This record gives C-alpha cells, structure tokens and sequence, in this order.
C-alpha cells in the first residue's frame, strides 16, 4: 500500500477526537482518519463538503468511517442537534448513510460504533463527501503497488527453504 | 509436472463468510474433489495394467 | 392482467442540494414506497453535492 495524503482543511470545527481504546502514548484515535467534532461539548456543527481528485494513473482505495454512538444524548454532544447525514458520490458509485444512535453491547468498554465504507476511485475521478456530523474522515488515500499473494497460517515463517 | 496456475483464497478461516456464499463455495469445491479423486484412481488404476503389460 | 411476468422500473431522484429538493417537490422529508404480494422495499432521497457527470 502506497498512501497519498489529501489535503482536507476544517474551518471552525474541532480535528483531535480521541478514544480510550486506542492506546497510543495516551488517548488517541485512528492514525489515518480524523475524529470531526464540534468545538465544545453540545455546540452546533456546520455542513461541510470536501473534496479529492484522485491524479495518479492507478485506482485509490478511499476509506470513510460513520459514528454510531451510544446514545442521543451523546450524539448531540459532539455534532450537536438535528438529523445528520453523510453523502458520498462519485462517477461510479453513489450512497449516502446516516448516523443511528442506541445503546448496545460493551465492546472494549464502549457501545458507540464506527462502520468503515470504502470505494476505487479510477484515474482522473473525483470524490465528493458531503456530511454535517457523524463522520470520521479520511486522511490519506492509499495505492497498490504490485503483485502478491494472502495466506493465513498459524506456524512460523522460515526463509531458508 | 507441476501446474502453472495458481490459486489464490477466497473463503477466511478466521472470519466467516455470508452463509448463502459460503454454501456455493463448499458446494463447488466438494464437485471437483470428486473429479481429483476420481482421476486420480482411474489413472493410477489404469497405468498399473499397463506397467504389468509392458513389462 | 397478462399471463407473464412484467418489468416494472422505477426511479428515485436524489437531487444536488437540499434548495433543489425544495424547490421541485417541497420541503419536508418524502419517500416512495413499492409493494408487491412478493415484494416490498421503501425508498428515501439524500440530496447532496457530487461530482458532475
Ligand atoms: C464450508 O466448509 C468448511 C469446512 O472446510 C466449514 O468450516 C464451513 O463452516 C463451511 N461453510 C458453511 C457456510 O457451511
């Protein structure tokens, strides 16, 4: 995998949400996506749109995360009131998602959940993410790079044979 | 003489796959084991009258 | 009424901004529902800026 960064710019909006499952010299999130929050706890949040062209000569593997946290009261917390929507397009492909509040199972000691969607944007394509809450954004895209093959195994390599 | 051509994975042993593609998947590769393992006992069963008939 | 099955095709406009969704069927959240004895599937429109094509 070959990641390309995008490029995006936030204007007014919180960038640094972190979590207490993923540890990393403290309280951290993923490392190539962002957590869009709003400025303090229970403000409102902006509709935005952003933006990315994909230039190389190859396919890019976009990625983009949906929260769907714990409860309503948190889901106003961090992209304030109102029914929230995401909208994602391209030249082949359009969905859209919403965000869909409600408690569940504790898994790693939060109910809140986030569901990873992704797409091959072609050469010379653009993609186009319309969203005002509930969005973990991507950060940079990522590229292949060759030939390969995947196996599962459970016994250890060796690089004599 | 080995084959050229490879196969690659397509079910997961870890993580399972949809019930209705993981049926069709089992479903297949259970049809041409039963076409291996037919050859390869018609072959062996085959070249073995023709060692004893040649020699 | 014919002795066949029949084709039926729909379609569902997901307009460019949420002032275009207004300004063709109204404001408020709309929906299309389709039932059949054999089917039945609802639909809802997500307004929203792509890239043109
Ligand atoms: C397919 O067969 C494998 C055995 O190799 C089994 O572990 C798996 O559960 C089967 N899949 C389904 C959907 O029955």
């Amino acid at each position: 995998i070959d990641k390309e960064a995008m490029g995006f710019t936030y204007s007014g909006i919180r960038t640094n949400g972190a979590t207490s499952s993923c540890r990393r010299s403290g309280s951290s999130f993923y490392a190539e996506m962002k957590w869009l929050l709003s400025n303090t706890d229970n403000a409102a949040f902006p509709q935005m749109t952003k933006s990315y062209k994909n230039t190389r000569k190859n396919p890019a593997l976009i990625v983009w995360g949906i929260h769907h946290s714990g409860s309503t009261a948190e889901q106003t917390k961090l992209y304030g009131s109102g029914n929230k929507l995401v909208t994602v397009g391209s030249s082949n492909y359009q969905q859209s998602f919403v965000p869909s509040p409600g408690a569940r199972t504790q898994v790693n000691g939060q109910s809140g959940r986030i569901d990873f969607h992704w797409l091959m944007l072609n050469p010379n394509d653009t993609v186009t993410f319309s969203f005002n809450g509930a969005f973990i954004a991507p950060d940079r895209a990522s590229f292949l790079r060759g030939k390969s093959m995947g196996i599962q195994s459970g016994v250890q390599v060796d690089a004599d044979c | 003489e080995k084959t050229n051509q490879q196969f690659e994975l397509i079910d997961n042993e870890f993580t399972e796959v949809e019930k209705q593609i993981g049926n069709v998947i089992n479903w297949t590769r259970d049809s041409i084991t039963e076409v291996w393992s037919y050859n390869a006992e018609l072959l062996v069963a085959m070249e073995n009258q023709h060692t004893i008939d040649l020699a």
